[PDB]
């Protein structure tokens, strides 16, 4: 301990501020010049950030705190210069003069008068002088002012431009990772008036830099991955004009302002769709801006590009609408017959060959309901041009043999055989159409809507299936005709055929399953306007469901189209609309949780997730509202599948422990459909946690509840090694887990993982994270499986052809105009880089190296090299344009 | 002779988080909806205090009158 | 295992508060689970003897 002898600064700045009350009065020079000699020297012993220990700043205030309490207030005759010497010298040590209740008094030295241009003695120092202290002001002092009194005094007026120059100072001194400290400053200051802060910070960023935009640009969208309702409403529209005004990267408009379509205003992204039609230079970014506008996140854009430039600049519209759709058919025609696939594999059924010697002999299984699953050896493998003449003879015999619902099912499988087709898809049906039967034509003409699904061109808006519908005096002609056309025009929000198919609801012909899928057919069409659909559904709901207390054919189908007509907005007006509209008995207030959370597809709104638990948690509920706690858990399944894995680990942690562990009817009947809704990628955490409750069948219940959890355990696409689980459970599933009920089911689970080789993207995440619904086509099936008796009769309309929004697969094609380029692409396990050293290595799995149409996989941001510049949108999206430039030798 | 009819009925949701400023801006939403369309409800005080003070201590009693 | 800012940024202040939200709710849901159980049969006489 070598103290003493060199303690100059603990003596003379211990004495001269102690002599400052001894020299304020009767010493006009010593009041001023010793203050200025104190001020610059204390300023100089802080500017190097290589002596944090300052020989004054924690040496003078031991008496100087009681001094400043008697020097600044008690002088009472403060001059115009001596306030600029006192407050410039004594507002510096006040974060360390004072303890944690400094937060109310960062002003009793400073805001007496802020001396001039306080960064004048705080420019080259990063945060030790006042910039940490400036964040201490905006944390607590501005928030209590700007809680209800934003428009206020000097604590707002100068504080605006004070925070303005400080936010310039973060990107001024060193331009380090304190760029991201500016959104740390801009959002803590005036949390709800963020745009009033950001509007000055938009224009300041526009003149800040054009190279130091992009990491702050991704900092915003990382903060926009989850927020409050109003913060996600605010900072996402602040996110919009920064590649519009500062830079013109601008190919991140269409999908990354589909981010901002539903929250802020539907017309606002349509004004950004107008901003697409402003920046028409030249074609290449314009091409891939409008590639996504048809079948990547929405359709319904084919009405705004038939204006005055219909030569090539507005004749991309039909090219977008069906020709690049058919060029995507040329992927599955040309490229995917080249990689793997002849016309009929037909041998996953043949992969059940070694079972006949496992335990003696075989040929014991003769169940007639297995022949339902026999259609999927032909059915699922023949998607994307698995066209079959006389390979449908297993269909052709069984169509003309028995099983009326399988006559509808085998006829509905023909639409899956010719999918995404307009050229000759109806010609395939017509030879298998004229059998003059109810079940054959109702499955085939429903499959005609599946053939032209995603086309939305002129095939039959009211031609075929409207003529099929007006044939009705009877069975599924009444039913199966409205379903296929609303499936085909689900991407559109056309009003006309919605009003053609609204007298289906207004007929009051009391076929119950027809009116239920009528809500599902109109639900797939619209998500926004036409409140008269909500009027039309609840009229027959109050007519029919009020005079019953019975089955979920009422409940699983009629409120679901209401939720599909109001999907994806966290405004909480739609809950005020719907729940106050059907104020009713609790078995009709089953519908309370539907339209509540169908508007709540994905965000962070954890306050909803607690009312998704705390109202109907358990209660033990002796067989009265057990459907509602299942459906309340059904809406826990979404709002979990897109915070991008932040709550997915928390979802599998809660729902593994809480329900299947300490539950009853909520857990052991229904709570596995989360895993059939959360992901379809597959990973051995949840893929092995389900046979913990499946190999233990727990047969005491109506075990098709647990065998429903068998079924969409294989609701993970992208074919895997999971055959080890399903075939070995199929071996114990032939004799035991009786083949009368689920011999269709286990092979439905077996044959669905290898659906084709490819085309597994059914998982509602495009580009990086945006939805692309999608949800309107899947969510009817997991609402349908509640629970039994639709394994035989009614759910066979659903279980085959429920979800049909598969968009294509792979990010391999090049499309440089003649379509001859391949690439040198380099596929890897996805990004982790958030803020690290510049530049940041995007990925980590350098081993795989392909050129052309190779796979997507679970976490793959595939990059490219060889100086082709890949300049298009720099995110990805499976129709890259790929120009050419090499000006770096 | 009441049986003390009691209710568990609730456990208080103690999630102390972003909830705190989210309920506060919801009370701001009621200051446009309540006081601008229709709220004119009122109640009166000190009716129940009035009957207490002029009380007896002059209770009249017939012949076989009990008294502590 | 996603604390990937790796620095004193508000994201790690935002990310960890999300983890606080789900574990408190997992606490309160199982707190409601042992609360609202009016089922008593205690063995239906079989395992109790």
């Amino acid at each position: 301990m070598e103290e003493g002898g060199r303690d100059k600064a603990p003596v003379q700045p211990q004495q001269s501020p102690a002599a400052a009350p001894g020299g304020t009065d009767e010493k006009p020079s010593g009041k001023e010049r010793r203050d200025a000699g104190d001020k610059d020297k204390e300023q100089e012993l802080s500017e190097e950030d290589k002596q944090l220990q300052d020989e004054l700043e924690m040496l003078v205030e031991r008496l100087g705190e009681k001094d400043t309490s008697l020097y600044r207030p008690a002088l009472e005759e403060l001059r115009r210069q001596i306030r600029s010497s006192t407050t410039s010298m004594t507002s510096v040590p006040k974060p360390l003069k004072f303890l944690r209740p400094h937060y109310g008094k960062l002003k009793e030295i400073y805001e007496n008068m802020a001396p001039g241009e306080n960064k004048r003695f705080a420019a080259d120092i990063i945060s030790v002088l006042a910039m940490t202290m400036s964040g201490e002001r905006e944390c607590l002092k501005y928030r209590l002012v700007g809680s209800q009194e934003e428009l206020a005094s000097w604590g707002h007026e100068y504080v605006r431009h004070l925070a303005g120059e400080v936010a310039k100072e973060w990107q001024e001194l060193d331009d380090a990772e304190k760029v991201q400290r500016e959104p740390l400053l801009t959002l803590v200051k005036e949390i709800v008036p963020y745009n009033m802060a950001h509007n000055a910070e938009h224009e300041a960023c526009d003149l800040l830099m054009e190279i130091e935009q992009v990491d702050m640009l991704e900092k915003d969208i990382d903060e926009n991955a989850y927020a409050k309702v109003c913060l996600y409403l605010t900072s996402c529209v602040n996110y919009v004009p920064e590649p519009e005004n500062s830079a013109l990267l601008r190919c991140a408009l269409g999908v990354f302002r589909k981010f901002s379509r539903f929250p802020e205003a539907l017309r606002l992204a349509l004004m950004l769709n107008d901003m697409e039609l402003v920046e028409d230079i030249f074609t290449s970014c314009k091409d891939v801006v409008v590639q996504k506008q048809m079948a990547f996140m929405l359709g319904r854009h084919g009405v705004f590009l038939e204006l005055s430039e219909d030569v090539e600049e507005y004749e991309d519209l039909t090219e977008i609408m069906s020709n690049v759709q058919l060029n995507s058919n040329f992927l599955a025609l040309a490229r995917e017959l080249d990689i793997m696939e002849p016309k009929v594999p037909d041998d996953i059924y043949k992969t059940h060959l070694e079972n006949n010697r496992f335990g003696g002999s075989g040929s014991q299984v003769d169940s007639a309901r297995m022949n339902l699953a026999s259609s999927f050896v032909n059915g699922f493998v023949n998607a994307a041009f698995g066209q079959d003449k006389l390979l449908t003879d297993d269909g052709n015999k069984w169509l003309y043999k028995n099983k009326d619902h399988g006559m509808l099912s085998a006829a509905a499988s023909l639409g899956m055989i010719l999918l995404w087709d307009v050229d000759g898809g109806l010609t395939q049906i017509d030879k298998y159409l004229y059998s003059s039967e109810d079940y054959i034509k109702s499955g085939a003409l429903l499959a005609c809507g599946i053939v032209n699904s995603g086309v939305r061109n002129e095939c039959d808006p009211a031609l075929a299936l409207l003529s099929d519908y007006v044939l009705h005096n009877s069975n599924t002609m009444r039913l199966g005709s409205i379903f296929g056309l609303g499936l085909a025009y689900a991407g559109s929000n056309r009003e006309d055929v919605l009003t053609l198919l609204l007298p289906v609801m207004g007929d009051s012909k009391s076929s119950m399953e027809v009116a239920g899928v009528t809500a599902l057919a109109c639900g797939m069409i619209a998500v926004g306007s036409c409140n008269g659909d909500v009027t039309s559904t609840i009229l027959q709901t109050i007519m029919e469901k009020s005079e019953t207390e019975l089955k979920d054919t009422y409940a699983r189908w009629l409120p679901l189209g209401l939720g599909l007509n109001h999907l994806g907005k966290g405004e909480a007006i739609e809950a005020i609309l719907a729940a106050l509209e059907v104020v009713s008995e609790p078995f009709r207030s089953f519908a309370n949780t539907l339209v509540d959370v169908c508007a709540y597809a994905g965000s962070g709104n954890v306050l909803k997730v607690q009312q998704l638990l705390h109202i109907c948690s358990e209660h033990f509920d002796s067989k009265e509202k057990e459907e509602d706690k299942d459906k309340k858990e059904k809406k826990d399944k979404d709002k979990k599948e897109a915070p991008a894995d932040m709550g997915a680990h928390q979802g599998v942690a809660v729902l593994g422990i809480a329900l299947i562990a300490m539950g009853e009817e909520i857990g052991a009947e229904m709570a596995l459909r989360t895993f059939g809704h959360l992901l379809r990628y597959g990973e051995p955490t949840l893929r092995r946690a389900v046979p913990l409750a499946l190999a233990l069948i727990s047969v005491s219940n109506p075990r098709l509840n647990i065998l429903d959890t068998l079924s969409k355990f294989s609701h993970d696409a992208d074919p895997e090694v999971s055959y080890n689980s399903i075939f070995a459970m199929g071996m114990v599933g032939s004799g035991t887990n009786n083949a009368r009920l689920a011999a269709m089911l286990r092979q439905l689970a077996q044959y669905h993982a290898k659906d084709p080789n490819n085309l597994f993207m059914v998982r509602l995440a495009q580009g990086l994270t945006h939805l692309g619904k999608g949800t309107l086509t899947l969510c009817p099936y997991h609402s349908d499986r509640q629970l039994m008796s639709q394994v035989a009769v009614a759910g066979l309309l659903t279980v085959l052809v429920s979800f049909l929004d598969v968009r294509n697969i792979i990010l391999g094609k090049s499309h440089y105009v003649l379509y001859g380029l391949v690439a040198a692409m380099q596929p890897r396990m996805l990004v982790t880089f958030d803020e690290e050293l510049r530049p940041l290595p995007v990925s980590v799995r350098v081993g795989q190296a392909v050129d052309v149409v190779g796979q997507a996989g679970k976490p793959k941001t595939i990059t490219g090299f060889q100086t082709h510049t890949t300049p298009v949108l720099l995110a990805h999206g499976e129709r890259a344009e790929l120009a050419t430039e090499e000006f770096l030798p | 002779e009441v049986p003390k009819e009691k209710e568990k009925e609730k456990v208080s949701t103690a999630v102390l988080s972003i909830t705190a400023k989210a309920k506060k801006k919801e009370k701001e939403k009621e200051k446009k909806e309540e006081e601008k369309m229709e709220v004119d409800e009122a109640e009166k005080k000190e009716e129940k205090e009035k009957k207490k003070e002029p009380e007896p201590n002059f209770q009249l009693l017939d012949n076989p009158a009990r008294v502590m | 295992p996603l604390v990937t800012p790796h620095t004193q940024c508000r994201l790690k202040l935002l990310k960890l508060e999300r983890i606080k939200d789900y574990l408190l709710m997992e606490e309160e849901f199982i707190r409601n689970q042992e609360q609202m159980k009016p089922l008593e049969e205690k063995q239906e006489e079989e395992r109790s003897k």
